[PDB]
């Protein structure tokens, strides 16, 4: 499973390929998918 | 010969003023 | 959209000077010139850096997180 | 200068002088062709996926879609897509058994790189399945540009 | 994108000498010299220097292009007085010049209070 | 390119940067300036062109 | 018109053009991922089968 | 010693003022252009961003970082990432700042400069350390945060010279002026009805005695008496700019007599 954010309420859920696609606490049908926990690399200049 | 500013940022407390 | 850590033509630091800035503005009721030149801004390629700069950050900051910890 | 042309600092543009952001967003959605051929969102296999591009589908996750923050560049696969393909057509050989499925993906542009910004996964008004994804990169004042 | 990496400008690369000494055909007891990876900064300097040489009979430098780091150097001197030696001379000056100057500016700042 | 001279032969010079390069003086033949004009490019293919055009 | 009188051909090359004081008349300079990119067919021969294998 | 003259007038933390006599042109254009763009300096050249929730991008708050400046104080004892011997970075080549900041407050909470910690070995040095440089102690305001807003990024610090970015120059503006009273007639000044009358007496006039009013053309004079003030961002003092320009400077020219003498040899 994968884990997505609510746009609205900012609920934090998990999803798989089965699952709807809508917050199961407020009903909000878009979810924004969280951001990657591995280290990114910048540039200082 | 005249004034190239557009005075601001104290003129609204100028007339909030005298008021 | 945030002060400007260093002056574009010199690279004088001006970053650490906004909220000094906004302070003798509003609690000294002093001018925008006088402000320029009491921080120690001078040449007018620092002082325009300071004088027109726009803060959009507090603007943004209006809306509520994305994501929330 | 000669000529309606410039001379910039590159001092200033070092530190930050003119240099902007530059937001591009992708659109897919998941048709569903009648009542029996439907496309699904996935992390295509060679083994079982025909036509894959050239390109790299390592940052895809097993949704198919990059995860916000990951930097991608060109030909990287953006959006995995898969549609199932009717048996009895080979081409260029290369075509067992084994393979089921066609690509369908959405590949980052050849020649913008940058950050995958955001993705959001909803629905349409017909409740097919869709996502938008937005990618973030840097422009530097460099020779060539308008002002 | 086609932006060469800014290290270009002064770090040296592969299969590349800091100096080109070849022999100037057109003039008797002439040479040019290519520095790499340098700019007006020294040839300004090492040019003007080679000027106050009375043996030194003609000194110009110039940059052809911008985009690359390197300037050529056109020295030629009386006949008998070696080119390469009338840029040691030269450059020994200059370094006796700064010398001169570092210490100088020292011991002026040490009698100074305000910092 | 309403005129001959402005398909003009020139030789290649790889340079840095994203940009294409060209003499000033030859600006006017192409009725061309550095606002934003962009021009085109074509290399020949074979030696029979390539003689063709650097000597016409 | 479209199609026969004129087409679109290939080993050609398109991008803004800026003005270089420092470079001959006859000269252009060419990016160099333009360069790259453009390619032109020289056939093997005595003279140049060192130069040619080294490209290689 | 009997060289090169200095003078110094105003003496400040971030300002020097001086006059440089009895020394060439060439030689003190290339002191200015060497303080400018040729001094070591350190500064964040890599930051590693492993939570922004900030209205701001990681590239926008990598470039501020950069333009942070850090204490360069024995920059000298730190070593070029080029010529160590390591991976990516060690302690012998590089310092590690690490920033961590969140919206614990309903008001927005500032992120300043001083909130940069060193998780490195400064094995006894003084570099690495933000310039601190106002009253209030804080720093350069970096980003902004609100409720529920994180920053967390790890920054490499390496010394570089302004050459390869601005971001590593450790002078801003510097002042250089000559011959005030244009005796050398370098000049020629746009006028309308009086030139002398329509341009400004530089303040450096009171150190030079005005023309004769009526001698002729000095034709054998050089310009000597330089004015220069030398302004520096904080990470160095002003005055080792100067001091540290003039042995870049002569770093410089020996390197050119040390490949001179080695062409010699082969
Ligand atoms: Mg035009
Ligand atoms: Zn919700
Ligand atoms: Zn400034
Ligand atoms: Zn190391």
């Amino acid at each position: 499973t994968l884990k997505y954010i609510c746009a609205e309420c900012s609920s934090k859920l998990s999803l798989s390929r089965t699952d709807a696609v809508r917050c199961k606490d407020c009903g909000h049908r878009i979810l924004l998918k969280a951001r990657t926990k591995r280290l990114v690399q910048f540039e200082a200049r | 010969n005249a004034s190239p500013f557009i005075k601001r940022d104290r003129m609204r407390r100028n007339f909030l003023r005298m008021r | 959209m945030i002060v400007p850590v260093r002056c574009f033509s010199c690279g004088k630091v001006v970053g650490d000077k906004w909220e000094s800035y906004l302070n003798l503005l509003q609690e000294d009721e002093l001018d925008e010139g006088t402000a320029l030149s009491r921080l120690g801004l001078k040449r007018y390629c620092c002082r325009r850096m300071i004088l027109t700069h726009v803060d959009l950050i507090e603007k943004f900051l209006r809306y509520n997180p994305l994501e929330k910890r | 200068n000669q000529e309606d042309s410039m001379i910039m600092n590159q001092s200033s543009i070092d530190r930050g002088l003119f240099r902007s952001l530059f937001f591009r967003s992708y659109m897919d959605q998941e048709k569903k062709y009648g009542m029996s051929i439907t496309e699904t969102f996935e992390k295509p296999q060679r083994t079982n996926t025909l036509r894959m591009k050239h390109g790299t589908y390592d940052k895809l996750d097993d949704d198919g879609l990059i995860a916000p923050g990951v930097r991608v560049s060109g030909e990287d696969v953006i959006i995995g897509k898969t549609t199932p393909i009717s048996p009895d057509e080979e081409e260029l050989g290369q075509r067992t058994a084994y393979h089921s499925k066609r690509d369908a993906s959405t590949p980052l542009r050849s020649t913008e790189n940058g950050i995958v910004d955001q993705v959001l996964v909803t629905t349409n008004q017909d409740g097919l399945k869709f996502v938008k994804v937005r990618v973030r990169t840097t422009k530097i004042p460099q020779i060539g540009d308008k002002f | 994108m086609n932006a060469p990496d800014r290290f270009e400008l002064f770090l040296l690369g592969e299969g590349e000498s800091k100096l080109k000494i070849d022999p100037d055909t057109k003039a008797p007891n002439a040479v040019v010299i290519t520095f790499e990876k340098e700019d007006h900064t020294l040839g300004n300097l090492i040019r003007a220097e080679l000027l106050n040489d009375r043996k030194v009979l003609f000194a110009a430098y110039k940059v052809e292009h911008p985009f690359f780091a390197r300037f050529k150097l056109r020295i030629q001197t009386t006949e008998g007085y070696d080119p390469k030696d009338a840029l040691k001379n030269a450059c020994n000056s200059i370094i006796n010049k700064l010398g001169a100057l570092k210490t100088n500016f020292e011991t002026e700042w040490n009698l100074q209070t305000l910092a | 390119s309403l005129h001959k001279m402005s398909m003009m032969a020139h030789r290649v010079k790889v340079i840095p940067y994203s940009t294409f390069r060209l003499n000033l003086s030859v600006t006017s033949p192409y009725n061309a300036d550095f606002d934003g004009d962009e021009m085109n490019l074509h290399v020949p293919q074979s030696e029979e062109t390539r003689a063709e055009l650097s000597q016409l | 018109r479209g199609n026969l009188m004129g087409k679109r051909v290939d080993f050609s090359a398109r991008t803004v053009i800026s003005g270089d004081p420092n470079l001959e008349l006859d000269q252009v300079g060419v990016p160099k991922s333009i360069a790259k990119t453009l390619t032109y067919p020289e056939v093997v021969t005595p003279y140049n089968i060192d130069r040619l294998t080294q490209l290689v | 010693s009997e060289g090169p003259q200095v003078k110094i007038r105003e003496a400040s933390k971030d300002n020097v003022d001086f006059i440089l006599s009895n020394v060439d042109l060439a030689m003190a254009n290339s002191l200015r252009r060497v303080m400018i763009a040729e001094i070591p300096t350190l500064a964040i050249d890599s930051v590693e961003v492993e939570t922004n929730t900030t209205v701001l991008a990681d590239e926008f708050i990598a470039h501020r970082l950069g333009l942070i400046p850090l204490q360069s104080m024995d920059i000298e004892q730190l070593e070029y990432s080029r010529d160590c011997f390591c991976e990516d970075h060690c302690d012998k080549c590089s310092v590690v700042l690490t920033l961590q900041a969140f919206g614990e407050s309903e008001s927005t909470t500032n992120v300043y400069s001083k909130d940069l910690v060193i998780v490195s070995n400064l094995m006894g040095r003084n570099i690495g350390h933000p310039i601190i440089q106002d009253k209030e102690g804080n720093g350069v305001l970096i980003c902004k945060l609100r409720k529920g807003q994180e920053l967390k990024l790890t920054c490499v610090a390496k010394k570089g010279i302004a050459k390869e970015h601005a971001k590593w120059g450790p002078a801003a503006a510097i002042e250089f002026e000559y011959d005030p009273w244009n005796k050398l007639k370098h000049t020629d000044y746009w006028y309308e009805q009086d030139s002398a009358k329509e341009w400004p007496q530089s303040k450096n006039c009171e150190y030079e005695d005005p023309p004769n009013e009526g001698d002729p053309f000095d034709y054998k004079a050089q310009a000597d008496t330089f004015y220069m003030n030398v302004e520096s961002v904080g990470s160095i003092p002003v005055d080792q700019v100067v001091v540290r320009g003039i042995d870049t400077l002569q770093k410089k020219v020996a390197s050119i007599l040390l490949a001179l003498t080695q062409m010699d040899q082969d």
